[PDB]
DNA sequence: ACACACTCTCCAATTCTCTAA
DNA sequence: TTAGAGAATTGGAGAGTGTGTTTTTTTTTTTTTTT
């Protein structure tokens, strides 16, 4: 609802007391979404592999 | 990919274009006016059609209207690409602008919208929506030519680029077409080859009458193209109509 | 075609001339001599120039000149919302520059 | 057991804070604010039991609207959110947040456990938000500290200028050059988050897709810039001013010249040093980010006002209350009241329009307490100014070239007063000016690049001293006034005030004067009643709102007689129209929907009383003081 | 000399193919 | 049918190179000499 620079910032605590930081303000509210974001973040994918021509 | 309500609209355009069938002003008798319309044209070698908003309101229950309503910057390509098949169909003399003669650049126009907006009205929700808009004239331009589309030649080799696309920036090609070369430098412009378009900016400011308690007079921009240009003249009162736009720091 | 029956009906009456002399700036009481003269201002003489190259000035310029309360810019508030090319100014709140050009 | 959601740096547990303010929100009702209240007695059983925020659901869900105020007080009634209304000061972002998915769940709650018939589409489309306001003592502009930052703040002051409002983008828009694929990228911390590679799972190439700007979505965004009340200033200094960021709803809201107060999270930024590197600056720019913008009806009220204007002193009542401590000078009072409340404004198809504002001049001797009137006028009237006669310059009193143009004094006091004192102290050339704003009610500027028009319905109080420094009773009275006769022709009233030597005066002024000292902070008052500011504030505008007298034939015959009365014997046309502007006024005052022979009469006497004509000499134009 | 944009190069991570138990 | 030995293809780490940077009004308030 709100704009893209009042976003506050989120931290989840695990099992064993460490803690992740996630921004935004649907995160808040939404684990689901916060699960989802978390590990979107990160940078690989595994490359990938490929019949007809003529 | 493909945009299944671009190719709908188009071909929906198309059968109002064809069939929205009128009566005469005197009888009771079907009279296909935009037929007549481009009837015309052929007999002038015009440029632009008229279209009045009222005509397609009340066509297929007004969701064609309201689609070009709100989202007239996504639907204006399939639009011409509707208009361009049925001039082809009753009146191909008005495809081509002797050597070969290049296509016609049509333009679609529109009059009669449901209310006019004030200049202080203008908000960023509006953006790319269809909108009528009024005020008095305060300063305008020279007419001055705008790269429409552009053709390039390699230096380092015998190659041509050809149909490359501008926006808002001069914009050359990635790279050399012919794989015996990889000089992405030293393009020129083939003035001959590519083409453009006449291009005018106005400015414009509140109406006197219209001002708020204690307020002063907001002024705005507009751009004016094609056969519109040098019809606006300083001090007059005009009323516009198009889509507002947004302009970036290039 | 209604617009040419109109203006043919008013252009055929004897009495033309003294109605527009009265149509002019309605809300004012009396003084008709500067109405008549707003009115010739309105239709203006004809241009021409001599043999010689030099040209007769063929329009009308008028100044009103009043003590206090005599309703005298009523005559320029009528006239600047009429004519259709006009414009208002005040001899205090304004500049050379922004009479003729700047 | 489970993975929980904690604030940044905080323990403080959003589970918590959402269910709190849960039942607060579908149970609060209006009787616990009343325990915090002075008193119980005040508790009306019937209404105050009722469930007020979920009636304010109600409401904003069938007259389809989006924002809820909230005075953050209430927060400290009901027991379950005494330690949430800390929080929220504390972490205003988090916590507004959490605030705004309460409201819009418990709205589709209130649909679906209701079963009603509303379309939960579309209160699933909508964006809901919270508004906090009266948060807490407000904050010197000046005395904000670095320990202050990212906490709710609230100020007052005065509003200089506004910018134009600024498109703000809120979602991008991607398609590959390709194959024609398309994304929609969510914007936060001002970064666009753009993909490395097209998406198409046979089209996954690198550098492959391209923003569309004009397919974006955007938001406005505005800055308006507030100034420090003088009341605040430092000794010996110049007051400053602060910028405010607002957006949406709030944008377009407030003018040049307005007086308010807000409320807003106090934010810190850095700043490049230049435009083409990452490098910063170790100062950090700051600003306020507004929440919620105040200014600084029901049927009781209408009651009170119809029982006031049955009394028999209302007139008297009325003159007497809108300048307490000032004694007697009736007559004075009487006007100004009337220029309160104004004429009625009309419009033609053709013809023009007619000004509904009543000018008036305050001319005699000094020590006789104009300047005194003219403070209790710039403080009642909602919109208006204060200026004296060296202050002001022509440029100043109407308009600015800066190209821009800007406003100056009477352009401010739009629909309002403009006071000018000392105004027998400024030149001719400055008087001039006010000629042509006066009688039309409109300014008309053609200078270097702007040529425009105007409008200024603004009423003058003027305030001078005679020719001489006091007044002269061998020269007639013109020549003792001396403005020139078009400027004098344009004031609806002017009045004369004389410091004439009386025993019997003189020791009741002494008394009135001498009993302020008697008390530290006085509750002493010159009447026994007068109406409370407020009150007599809710009078004047709902009348100027609601009534709109017409002339009867009566008064047409009236005034035709009266003028050729004053007229055959000097008076002018504006004579005339200006009694008819005064019959109108007092007409409204009495929430009379006619003007009245009775009207009509009083408008012709004040104006009969006000330049002591029954004192003056019909042929030399002296006055006798003998007579005063 | 200090952040940047762009080019070049080598090395090992990966998947594919063939052989025999 | 599993698995392990050898060959080919690709990614990007990271090293290197070249580059850019500091720096005639027109309108409006105020002091001063000139008729
Ligand atoms: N009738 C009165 N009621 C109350 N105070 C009064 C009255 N007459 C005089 N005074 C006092 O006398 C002083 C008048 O000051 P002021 O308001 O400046 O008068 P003034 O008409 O503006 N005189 P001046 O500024 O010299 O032209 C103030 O202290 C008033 O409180
Ligand atoms: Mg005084
Ligand atoms: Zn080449
Ligand atoms: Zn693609």
């Amino acid at each position: 609802a709100r704009h893209s620079r009042f976003g506050g910032l989120l931290s989840i605590q695990t099992p064993d007391k460490t803690r992740l930081t996630v921004s935004g303000s649907q995160a808040l509210v939404d684990e689901k979404i916060a699960l989802q974001k978390l590990d979107d973040s990160k940078k690989w994918n595994k490359r990938i592999i490929k019949a007809a021509e003529g | 990919v493909d945009d299944v309500t671009g190719e709908k609209v188009r071909e929906a355009f198309e059968q109002f274009l064809e069939d929205f069938s009128v009566q005469s002003t005197d009888t009771g008798e079907v009279e296909k006016v935009y037929r007549a319309q481009i009837e015309f044209m052929k007999i002038y070698d015009l440029n632009t059609i008229y279209i009045d908003y009222q005509h397609l309101s009340m066509r297929e229950n007004g969701a064609l209207a309201m689609a070009i309503s709100e989202q007239y910057y996504r639907f204006l390509p399939f639009l011409q690409k509707g208009l361009r098949r049925v001039v082809r169909k009753y009146a191909p003399e008005l495809l081509n602008t002797s050597p070969e003669q290049t296509e016609r650049v049509f333009q679609i126009s529109f009059f009669n919208l449901p209310t006019v907006h004030r200049i202080r009205d203008i908000r960023s929700e509006k953006i790319g929506s269809l909108l009528s808009i009024s005020g008095t004239v305060t300063r305008t331009s020279e007419v001055r030519p705008e790269l429409y589309k552009a053709s390039f030649t390699c230096d380092m080799c015998r190659a041509i680029v050809d149909n490359v696309e501008q926006s808002f920036k001069y914009t050359e090609p990635t790279f050399c077409p012919n794989p015996s070369c990889e000089n992405r430098a030293f393009w020129t412009l083939n003035v001959t080859r590519s083409r453009f378009l006449d291009w005018q900016k106005v400015r414009i400011q509140e109406n006197a009458n219209e001002i708020p308690t204690g307020s002063m007079p907001r002024t705005l921009d507009v751009i004016l193209r094609g056969d519109s240009v040098e019809r606006a003249k300083p001090g007059d009162r005009c009323k516009f109509t198009g889509v507002e736009i947004v302009v970036p720091d290039v | 075609s209604d617009e040419i029956n109109e203006l043919k009906e008013m252009v055929k009456d004897e009495h033309i001339y003294d109605k527009l002399v009265r149509s002019i700036a309605p809300a004012v009481f009396g003084h008709e001599a500067v109405k008549k003269g707003i009115l010739l201002q309105m239709l203006g003489g004809v241009h021409k120039s001599t043999v010689e190259g030099i040209k007769l000035r063929g329009d009308i310029n008028i100044c009103v000149v009043g003590d206090p309360s005599t309703s005298k810019s009523q005559f320029l508030k009528y006239v600047v919302g009429f004519a259709p090319r006009s414009v208002y100014t005040s001899g205090k709140a304004s500049s050379a520059a922004g009479l003729t050009a700047a | 057991s489970e993975p929980l959601r904690i604030i940044w740096g905080t323990n403080v547990s959003i589970q918590e804070c959402t269910t709190n303010f849960r039942n607060f929100l579908m149970s609060f009702k209006y009787k616990f604010r009343k325990i915090l209240d002075e008193r119980e007695e005040f508790i009306n059983n019937t209404t105050d039991e009722e469930l007020y925020y979920i009636k304010q659901l109600n409401e904003m869900r069938e007259l389809g609207t989006s924002n809820l105020n909230l005075d953050a007080r209430n927060l400290l009634a009901y027991k379950q959110t005494e330690d949430l209304y800390h929080q929220l000061l504390n972490y205003p972002q988090e916590v507004i947040s959490i605030m705004d998915q309460t409201i819009k769940d418990c709205m589709v709650s209130l649909i679906v456990d209701n079963n009603l018939d509303y379309d939960l589409d579309e209160i699933e489309t909508k964006f809901y938000k919270v508004r906090p306001y009266n948060v807490g003592s407000c904050k010197g502009m000046r005395e904000l500290n670095p320990n202050d930052i990212d906490k709710l703040i609230n100020l007052k002051g005065l509003v200089l200028r506004s910018t134009p409002v600024i498109p703000d983008m809120k979602v991008a828009f991607f398609k590959c050059n390709v194959c024609d694929h398309t994304m929609a990228v969510e914007i936060d911390r001002g970064v666009i988050q753009e993909p490395a590679r097209c998406e198409r799972i046979d089209c996954n190439e690198p550098n492959s897709m391209s923003l569309i700007h004009n397919r974006c979505s955007f938001a406005d965004k505005q800055v308006i810039k507030l100034q420090e009340t003088p009341d605040f200033v430092p000794d010996g200094q110049t007051p400053h001013s602060i910028s405010l960021c607002v957006y949406d709803e709030l944008v377009d809201s407030c003018r040049a010249g307005d007086r308010i107060e807000v409320t807003g999270t106090f934010r810190s930024i850095p700043i490049r040093a230049n435009s083409r590197q990452r490098v910063l600056k170790s100062l950090y720019k700051t600003y306020v980010d507004v929440v919620h913008v105040k200014k600084v009806i029901t049927d009781q009220d209408l009651a009170k006002i119809r029982e006031v204007a049955a009394r028999e002193d209302l007139y008297s009542l009325l003159a007497r209350s809108i300048a307490p401590s000032i004694y007697e000078l009736e007559d004075v009072k009487k006007g100004i009241l009337l220029q309160l409340f104004g004429g009625t404004n009309k419009t033609f198809t053709k013809g023009g329009r007619y000004r509904g504002d009543i000018n008036i001049l305050l001319c005699g001797d000094p020590s006789t307490s104009k300047s005194q009137i003219l403070q209790y006028v710039h403080k009642i009237t909602p919109r208006g100014v204060y200026t004296s006669g060296k202050g002001s310059s022509a440029v100043g009193l109407t308009a600015y070239i800066t190209l821009v143009l800007e406003s100056g004094a009477l352009v401010l006091s739009d629909g309002g007063v403009c006071c000018i004192d000392e105004f027998d102290k400024m030149s001719d050339s400055t008087r001039s000016v006010l000629h042509e704003v006066m009688e039309q009610q409109t300014i008309s500027i053609a200078k270097a690049g702007i040529i425009t028009t105007l409008n200024a319905r603004s009423s003058i109080l003027a305030s001078a001293n005679p020719i001489g420094s006091r007044y002269n009773p061998n020269l007639p009275v013109t020549e003792n006034i001396d403005l020139p006769p078009p400027l004098l022709s344009r004031f609806d009233l002017v009045y004369l005030v004389l410091d004439k030597v009386d025993e019997k005066n003189d020791r009741e002024l002494a008394k009135h004067l001498t009993n302020l000292y008697l008390e530290d902070k006085p509750e002493h008052i010159s009447q026994d009643d007068v109406l409370p500011v407020e009150f007599l504030t809710m009078y004047i505008s709902y009348a100027k709102e609601h009534i709109h007298p017409i002339i009867t034939e009566a008064a047409k015959t009236e005034l035709v007689r009266a003028y050729v009365g004053m007229r055959k014997m000097t008076a002018t046309t504006r004579q005339l129209e200006s009694m008819i502007r005064l019959a109108e006024a007092h007409a409204k005052m009495k929430l009379k929907n006619v003007v009245e022979l009775e009207d009509v009469q009083e408008a012709v006497r004040l104006i009969r009383s006000a330049i002591k004509d029954y004192a003056t000499d019909p042929k030399t134009g002296k006055i006798d003081m003998n007579l005063v």
